[PDB]
RNA sequence: UGUAACGGGGCUAAACCAUGCACCGAAGCUGCGGCAGCGACGCUUAUGCGUUGUUGGGUAGGGGAGCGUUCUGUAAGCCUGCGAAGGUGUGCUGUGAGGCAUGCUGGAGGUAUCAGAAGUGCGAAUGCUGACAUAAGUAACGAUAAAGCGGGUGAAAAGCCC
RNA sequence: CCCGGCGAGGGGAGUGAAAAAGAACCUGAAACCGUGUACGUACAAGCAGUGGGAGCACGCUUAGGCGUGUGACUGCGUACC
């Protein structure tokens, strides 16, 4: 804290508290006793671990069918209207799109959509597939899955 | 006209036709209950209880309420011994009316 | 010479119950002007006992 | 609110010795 | 009626005009200006100059005939203090409040 | 149900004369005190005087055992660097014997408000005659 | 992540104020005497619920001891005579009875004298 | 300092000795209602117990279980200008810290549940800062070189001008 | 526009959804200081409360009490750290 370490006054004769400095944390304006420091709150987690709770998280949607299986999922044309008129008769408004290659035609077309993401096998998170309701994975996402799972 | 009679622990004096609160029963809200321990009934002829209980008086009373009491708070204190302490209570009642009173 | 404990605003009320004022409640009227005036004294005017006394 | 910034230089009247 | 009148920001201390509100609290309009009129404290002439503007609000925004209006309600609230500082002996220094008030004064017909 | 409660407006009290010949000072005060504290009624509550008024006369013929009518001392205080007076029981029966009796109820009563109010009931007299004929002064033999 | 305790604080005087209403002068207004102050009563709460049944425990004795003597029996004896006769009546009947039914106090003596003798 | 060596009144039994029968007397014991811990058994088996016995004063200290506040996700969801937060009363509710509904002011934000991280709870430290009391309408108004009157100006003159 | 000293301050009028939003200006808590109403208090001794409790003043159903406020009198009771 801006200041100088001078004691505010005499240690005896005032008739006030004995005072350090103008900066003690029970004085006003300087102080906080614990300041904070910047600091890295990851955590690590075993490989293992990790792989045991996809594999875990994985099982539980398929047996609440949240997970759908379908075939190749693609768009002709970068247009988020087209996009949305597939996911439309699907009956699906909050949809994790999981597939094997990503394409800029299906990453563009969704990147408007706040409730539709467009992703590969190989990034997946936990938390993306605990949060979407629904998952959609193509045929080749689904394999690639098993083989990076083991 | 009046009747005396020992329900929980703690006597009772009623008179014919008054609501009297006492501790919680195990009675239904809406059934009769009954009070054969009579202590001594009053009239204009006195008659007292030569054996406790008399001999064959009842009391009729009918449950009303199983309500619970105004909430009284406990509080401990040790002085200089840094020790307090807080708490409540709220004592269940039962509020009966008395039906009739035998002889 | 000096307090040991604050007196409370009660006793300080009851101090004070003698410092109230007292309304002179005596005013006169001047026999020929008909002026209020405090008695035993000359009007604002300058009249007293009816004649005028100041002629100012 | 403003510490006096002088503090007067007192005496000990009675030794009490 | 209400028709209030008020001076705010008085530099009299409250303490010291309430001495002369109590003097007239209740009494009719004509009464209360005489004995203002006769008595001698500052506070005297700040609450009359309020008395005076408080008959001349009930006179000119309100009903007329002031001659029957009473001063039903008379209070002092202590205002902002200004501080200032007194030197003393030795150096030290004190702090001066120079006190201010609020008049309220309430006259009603009825 | 809340147990009954003496209300002062409607209390009944009575009017009793006792004669204070021959009479031991403290077991005729230990009387007087139980009566004027209304102990002996079945209405007898301690926050509220239910007590009766009692006149006491010839309390100048009241009698003590032993040498106490020479050993029994009265002290009391005038409030001063040495006002400490102490009179006999002779002296102070020449001087106004009723004195006497009421002090020996005062110490028989509580301390407090109720106390002095019911302490007023009493009324000793050195004579044998008084002037509260009109309260219909039952006698009381005690 | 600063947290500023204005708001409970405020709520948690405002609590011990409410509790501390109708004392005298500052144990109605001020925290640091009225908190004392509630305390202090929760202390004197806490014993009176125990002086509060000895107390009416002392009022019925001497009632029934003065309707006892105005039938003519010592409050001990009359006790005695209604043990020996299995009468279970507790003080607080005994006493109201006394004040309101004197017939009835009347049969209760009868019936203890007759046991004692 | 004042009785002042029964707590007092007062007592010749209301003192002392011996015997006896009564009664008063605690938060002790019993009766009635309620809560919690621990060990068993009949049975429920992540929990009630038709049950059973016992325990529940407490500082230093050890163990267990919780309330509330700010922020993150859940949450572009939900409540909200026919009224959010905050403020101020009232009424219910839990063994507790608390919670819920609502009157008036307020004027636009708040946040369920379940998890996560703490600048997470103040009555004291002759604590720090601001505000406001007390003494108190009291002491004081700063050289004991000294003022008085007339007129003027002014809303007002012992202090200004003549 | 009016009171006032061609003041300060205020009461009307008007602006505005709102002027107890008037620049001493969002919300406006506490200490502290006041006016009004109900009750208590000038023969009574002490941590100022607690238990019991009459009377009085307000409201509620019933006509007896229930609530709210106050609280004479009385038992016990020498703050916190």
């Amino acid at each position: 804290v801006t200041g100088s370490g001078k004691k505010p006054w005499r240690q005896k004769g005032t008739g006030r508290a004995r005072s350090g400095s103008i900066k003690s944390p029970i004085w006003r304006s300087g102080g906080v006793t614990f300041a904070a420091r910047p600091q890295d709150h990851s955590q690590k987690v075993n490989k293992k671990m990790y792989r045991g709770a996809l594999k875990s998280i994985l099982s539980e949607l398929v047996r609440q069918d949240r997970l759908i299986v379908v075939e190749k999922f693609s768009v002709e044309a970068p247009k988020t209207k087209l996009l949305a008129q597939k996911l439309k008769d699907m009956a699906l408004e909050d949809v994790l799109i999981i597939t094997g290659e990503l394409d800029e035609n299906l990453f563009l077309a969704a990147r408007n959509l706040h409730k539709v993401d467009v992703r590969d096998a190989t990034g997946i998170d936990p938390v993306s597939l605990i949060a979407f309701d629904k998952v959609v994975m193509t045929a080749d996402a689904v394999k690639q899955v098993e083989e990076m799972l083991a | 006209m009046y009747a005396v009679f020992q329900s929980g622990g703690k006597q009772h004096r009623v008179s014919e036709g008054q609501t009297v609160r006492l501790e919680k029963l195990d009675i239904a809200t809406g059934e009769t209950v009954e009070f054969a321990e009579v202590l001594m009934i009053a009239n204009g002829e006195e008659v007292k209880i030569g054996v406790p209980f008399v001999d064959g008086g009842v009391i009729k009373a009918e449950v009303v309420a199983h309500g619970r009491g105004e909430k009284v708070k406990i509080v401990k204190f040790r002085r200089r011994k840094h020790y307090r302490k807080q708490q409540g209570h709220r004592q269940w009642f039962t509020d009966v009316k008395i039906t009739g009173i035998s002889a | 010479a000096v307090q040991q404990n604050k007196p409370t605003r009660s006793k300080r009320g009851m101090r004070r119950s003698h410092d109230a004022l007292t309304a002179v409640t005596s005013l006169s009227v001047d026999k020929t002007s008909g002026e209020k005036h405090l008695r035993h004294h000359i009007t604002a005017d300058g009249y007293y006992r009816g004649r005028k006394v100041i002629a100012k | 609110n403003n510490r006096p910034v002088y503090i007067p230089r007192p005496r000990p009247p009675h030794p009490r010795l | 009626m209400e028709t209030i009148a008020k001076h705010r920001h008085a530099r009299s201390s409250a303490q010291k005009v309430r001495l002369v509100a109590d003097l007239i609290r209740g009494k009719k309009v004509s009464q209360a200006l005489d004995i203002l009129t006769y008595t001698n404290k500052k506070a005297a002439v700040l609450v009359k100059k309020v008395l005076e503007s408080a008959i001349a609000n009930a006179e000119h925004n309100d009903g007329a005939d002031i001659d029957d209006l009473k001063v039903t309600k008379i209070f002092v609230d202590e205002g902002p203090s200004m501080k200032r500082i007194m030197p003393r002996a030795k150096g030290r220094a004190d702090r001066i409040l120079k006190r201010t008030s609020h008049i309220t004064v309430v006259v009603s017909d009825r | 149900m809340k147990t009954f409660t003496a209300k002062p407006e409607t209390v009944k009290r009575d009017w009793y004369v006792v004669d204070a010949t021959g009479k031991t000072l403290g077991r005729l005060a230990t009387e007087l005190a139980r009566r004027l504290r209304g102990k002996h009624k079945a209405e007898y509550t301690p926050h509220v005087d239910t007590g009766d008024y009692i006149i006491v006369l010839n309390a100048d013929k009241v009698a003590v055992t032993g040498n106490k009518r020479t050993d029994k001392v009265y002290y009391h205080h005038t409030g001063h660097i040495g006002g400490i007076k102490q009179a006999t029981f002779e002296e102070m029966i020449a001087r106004r014997p009723e004195r006497v009796i009421e002090i020996a109820v005062k110490g028989m009563l509580p301390k407090g408000p109720l106390g002095r109010a019911m302490f007023r009931k009493l009324k000793v007299y050195a004579g044998n005659e008084h002037n509260h004929a009109a309260q219909q002064p039952q006698v009381l033999d005690i | 992540a600063r947290v500023k305790r204005g708001v409970i604080a405020r709520a948690r005087h405002k609590k011990i104020l409410k509790q501390a209403k109708g004392y005298y002068g500052a144990r109605s207004r001020v925290y640091r005497v009225a908190f004392q102050a509630v305390i202090k009563a929760g202390q004197y709460a806490y014993r009176d619920r125990r002086q509060r049944k000895r107390q009416f425990r002392q009022l019925w004795i001497a009632r029934i001891n003065a309707a006892a003597r105005q039938n003519g029996i010592s409050y001990s004896k009359f006790i005695n005579g209604l043990k020996k006769a299995s009468v279970e009546i507790d003080r607080k009947i005994l006493a109201d009875i006394a004040v309101f039914d004197k017939v009835a106090f009347t049969a209760l003596v009868e019936k203890a004298k007759a046991a004692l003798a």
